RNA sequence: CGAAGAACCUUACCUGGCCUUGACAUGCUGAGAACUUUCCAGAGAUGGAUUGGUGCCUUCGGGAACUCAGACACAGGUGCUGCAUGGCUGUCGUCAGCUCGUGUCGUGAGAUGUUGGGUUAAGUCCCGUAACGAGCGCAACCCUUGUCCUUAGUUACCAGCACCUCGGGUGGGCACUCUAAGGAGACUGCCGGUGACAAACCGGAGGAAGGUGGGGAUGACGUCAAGUCAUCAUGGCCCUUACGGCCAGGGCUACACACGUGCUACAAUGGUCGGUACAAAGGGUUGCCAAGCCGCGAGGUGGAGCUAAUCCCAUAAAACCGAUCGUAGUCCGGAUCGCAGUCUGCAACUCGACUGCGUGAAGUCGGAAUCGCUAGUAAUCGUGAAUCAGAAUGUCACGGUG
């Protein structure tokens, strides 16, 4: 999936936003709808708190998370 | 010299060309035995001529075009009937009670599309 | 059900030069594998020459003769009882029975080299000790046990 | 819907509007020769450009009832218009044939 | 159910209502301009009954040959409407366009104009039945050898979906050598949608 | 000089007016020639709700035919081609 | 099954954000040509800058085309009614029946025709008969497949002559094959028996085809108030500061369970390895995308030829030849899962298709029951296409063995 050739993936407002937040370190977390994106060895350690579908659940960012898209750690459906 | 005959058998057509000489037997510049691997096909193409024992007299140059192997064996057999009805117009009868000169009109009923063969229906569960 | 059944003949067996043969053949194929079903048919042959010094036509023929039965039951019920009448055999139908029989026996043998278990349920029908002979003999059995429905309430 | 046949129609003229400055910037990355720098900044024009442009985003429906399910691009009707238009003789060549 | 007459026989009996050929890249383009060019000419002539309208396609430019039972409505003073719908068919239809009229002599024989007629009448709250026996009749007086109308819809019933079945003549239908003329045109009533269908049996071969 | 059409009541009763209308200004043509037409089979589902075994396939044919000069030495035909060509005659020059 | 293609888009549903003459039609008032602005905020919608252009016919007054703002009538609704309907389809059923003009009988609803003998795929026909005729229906007419004649030979063919590098490869020829338009051909036509000798039945000659040669299309009056108001059209009711719209995600592909259809298997009539043979049909100048070339492979480069007997898709597979496997939950089986990639797409986590390595499950022919098929039929093996950026075990179309 997503071939080498065109090898990385980040939304241009998540990049700005993330990218800029790093200058002034973590003190809230980032609400962004998008779920398309990978996460990146430069946004290691933030806390984004990601659509569920109805409302935004937080997300804790580590070290070993950076292969997988912010989608794998956001619910769709319950089943309890 | 020479006599010409066309066969036809399941979408398949060949070209007979009978001449005098010792029965070489040529399809497609190609000799019989590499041409029909083992199966019925070399005695089904040979069947016409031995019925009327002239198997050794005629050489047989084919050229074949569509269908299988058994269609163009069929087929090989129905050109060869009609060359040598060109030939020597007298054994009509002897090749009609062989049923060799009959072309044989089976040709692949159309898919009936929507049953899955031409005939066969979904399984029909009543409920 | 007006009768519109023709017959349909099919007679080829070049290599062997017979005509019985072409039919069991027949039933051996599954799925139009003639080629694959013929020198299975022939290679249960030459297995049955190396055996024995006669011919295997002969041995064939013999084997049909000792699988195909004379008489069988015909379940037709009366309308309020299960009767069975023994019927006569065609002569036409008798072969092929015998032909439906041998390969059905002969693919629940159990062996390996497939053409093995053909060739030993011809050399066992030539004797009579053959499952497919067993077969035929309790049909006969059963005949003369249903002989009574011969023609009367049949 | 109408409305829903209207939406469709500007994402039809976003579509055609650019054509080509996108075109561009998909040659520059399918390139093996092309630089990752050059297309590291070819990826942000795709984004940042509004999503309806790509053919993916278009629907081909049936111009004259807006069916989306059902349509053959050698004509322009739907599944079930195509037949009253075809049995009144108006598709030229389309007869009843077995 | 009744697979439509004009479908079955096109060829031997029949022929289109438009020829022309078009390559994969036009033929969707070019049948979209023909068949909204009939829905506004219909719409345009209500009055001056159209029963067919053939769009021929010469070279490069256009062909159209309207046909009218009464083609002074349309030609009205050496064509003042004629030239004005020359003018704007061709921005509908970019390509220029020609167009033709001509007659339709015995008009009580083509199943378009006999429908219009008929949806005509049922929308005057005319009895549904007085007006089919004598459109019936009208039409065998002269020319036709068999004719079926049929009438389904409210029919003015609070909860009614019969069906009218006046018949006259000879009318088959599974003989393929035969010409016959059919049409579907509804009519609006103030409640209800009551649909004619026409079978205007022309001579055989 | 190869033509193109759809239906052999125009391309081959084209020839004819062409043929008589060249050899009539001296220049020697020979008869035409014939080539093998295309047939494009469109098999497409008729059934409006979902009872497959309904089936409808067309056939659109396409015409050619080859026509071929001695001496060229008239341009008459050249002149005279939007005569020649009346609905849906495309001609494809190869004066030889 | 509507679905001939659910990542977003489709999309109606849900959670939010944002609109109120509105995304769209007409009519009124004012302002600017249209256009292009390559920038910033914001999830986007949207809001604000935004180099620049000042058009076009001019009674030179202005008009027209487009865009922005105001308000009215309004627009819009995949909201209800398919028992209010049109149109279209399923259905008994491609079953052979269903009706009408006149006359007659019966007080009447009716019935006669349409019943009786024979025969037929058939209410198809013959003989009788208060019935005489006609219509719908059946057959034929239409399409496809199988024989022959005429017209004409390029990109098709090579009988005769040269040539050759021995490939019709080349000149050349118009004999033929081959191709595809126009037509003949099959009507129990003829012979013997059977029948009331009359339909018709059983055999025979000829003929390519013999008894509606095969298949397809073509389903009568009606039934189920059968399905569709969500494809479209429409009577009535309702929403119209939202049951109408625009944008983000999510959802329709959830999951102890039961059901229908479909593909794989459980193997030795078989599994792999290496040779070798023959198809039909179709799609391709907004496309097919060759050769060489680099990759274990999916593929990347490359750009030819190509608008089609020309070039590509494109290697058909089963079969046949030689080796091994020796019936063992296995050189069967491929599900599952871990790692690594390619292609499409702004975007492959929910939620795509394939390729490389490893793992190796249930499964040893399957209860009551139950289904399809009478001949190129069932059985089995391929090929290409419609929908389509990508995506098939379903489905579109034709062929091998049989
Ligand atoms: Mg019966
Ligand atoms: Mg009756
Ligand atoms: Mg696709």
């Amino acid at each position: 999936p997503r071939s080498l050739k065109k090898g990385p993936f980040i939304d241009l407002h998540l990049l700005k936003k993330v990218e800029v937040a790093v200058e002034k370190n973590d003190r809230k977390p980032i609400k962004t709808w998008s779920r398309r994106s990978m996460i990146l060895p430069h946004m290691v350690g933030l806390t984004i708190a990601v659509h569920n579908g109805r409302q935004h659940v937080p997300v804790l960012v580590n070290e070993d998370m950076v292969g997988h898209k912010l989608g794998e750690f956001a619910a769709t459906r319950t089943y309890r | 010299t020479q006599n010409y005959g066309t066969g036809r058998r399941k979408t398949a057509t060949a070209r007979v060309f009978l001449r005098p000489g010792t029965g070489k037997i040529s399809i497609n510049n190609r000799g019989l035995d590499q041409f029909f691997g083992r199966e019925t096909a070399r005695m089904v193409v040979r069947q016409p001529l031995e019925l009327t024992e002239t198997v050794e007299k005629f050489d047989i140059f084919v050229t074949v075009v569509g269908g299988g192997v058994s269609g163009q064996a069929g087929a090989i057999r129905h050109g060869i009937t009609r060359a040598l009805i060109e030939y020597d117009e007298t054994l009509r009868s002897s090749l009609r009670k062989a049923g060799y000169v009959t072309r044989d009109a089976r040709e692949v009923e159309r898919k009936k599309v929507g049953l899955r063969k031409a005939r066969k229906r979904p399984q029909y569960s009543k409920r | 059900r007006r009768r519109v059944a023709a017959k349909r003949e099919v007679l080829a067996d070049p290599k062997y030069g017979s005509q019985i043969l072409a039919k069991f053949m027949n039933h051996v194929m599954e799925s139009g594998k003639k080629a694959v079903a013929e020198r299975i048919v022939y290679g249960a042959l030459d297995k049955v020459k190396e055996r024995g010094k006669a011919d295997p036509l002969e041995t064939f023929e013999k084997a049909l003769d000792a699988i195909a039965p004379l008489v069988e039951v015909k379940s037709r019920r009366v309308g309020g009882a299960t009767y069975q009448v023994p019927v006569e055999v065609r002569p036409s139908r008798r072969n092929a029975l015998a032909m439906r029989w041998l390969v059905d026996f002969a693919r629940k043998r159990g062996e390996k080299s497939m053409a093995l278990r053909l060739a030993g349920e011809l050399l066992d029908a030539a004797e009579g000790k053959g499952a497919a002979v067993k077969k035929r003999e309790d049909v006969h059995r059963m005949a003369e046990a249903n002989k009574a429905f011969s023609h009367y309430r049949f | 819907k109408e409305s829903m046949k209207n939406r469709e129609l500007k994402r039809q003229l976003t579509v055609a509007k650019y054509a080509k400055k996108r075109a561009e910037l998909k040659a520059i990355i399918a390139n093996p020769n092309s630089s990752a720098e050059e297309r590291w900044n070819a990826q942000v024009a795709l984004q940042k450009q509004p999503r309806d442009a790509s053919a993916s985003r278009l629907r081909n429906r049936c111009r004259l009832t807006g069916r989306p399910h059902g349509f053959y691009r050698k004509f322009g009707l739907s599944r079930n218009k195509l037949r009253e238009a075809a049995m009144r003789g108006d598709v030229p060549g389309l007869v009843k044939a077995s | 159910q009744k697979v439509h007459p004009n479908g079955i026989r096109l060829g031997i009996v029949k022929e289109h209502t438009s020829v022309w050929y078009a390559d994969r890249k036009n033929y969707a383009d070019y049948l979209f301009a023909d068949l909204k060019v009939r829905e506004y000419l219909q719409d345009k002539l209500k009055s001056a009954s159209v029963s067919r309208i053939d769009i021929h396609r010469p070279a490069q430019t256009a062909r159209i040959t309207i046909h009218t039972a009464r083609p002074g409505i349309v030609i009205g003073k050496k064509g003042e409407d004629v030239e004005k719908l020359r003018q704007d068919l061709t921005k509908q239809m970019g390509v220029p366009v020609h167009i033709n009229i001509e007659e339709i002599r015995k008009p009580e024989l083509d199943a378009m104009l006999v429908a219009q007629s008929v949806a005509q009448q049922l929308e005057r709250r005319v009895m549904f039945r007085r007006a089919m026996k004598r459109a019936v009749q009208n039409a065998m007086r002269i020319g036709a050898k068999g004719i079926k109308i049929q009438v389904s819809g409210r029919l003015g019933g609070a909860e009614i979906a019969r069906t009218e079945w006046y018949r006259e003549g000879r009318v088959p239908l599974h003989t393929l050598r035969a010409d016959i003329d059919y049409a579907t045109y509804e009519a609006h009533t103030t409640y209800g949608v009551i649909g004619v269908k026409v079978w205007i049996f022309k001579g055989e071969v | 000089i190869r033509l193109k059409a759809f239906d052999h009541r125009l391309i081959d009763q084209s020839t004819q007016e062409i043929v008589e209308t060249a050899k009539r200004t001296g220049a020697q043509v020979r008869g035409p020639i014939p080539l093998p037409t295309r047939k494009e089979r469109f098999t497409v589902l008729i059934s409006p709700h979902v009872n497959k075994d309904a089936r409808d396939q067309y056939e659109i044919r396409t015409h050619k035919r080859v026509l071929d000069i001695v001496q060229p030495t008239d341009k008459t035909v050249d002149a005279l081609m939007k005569l020649d060509l009346a609905a849906g005659v495309e001609v494809q020059i190869s004066l030889g």
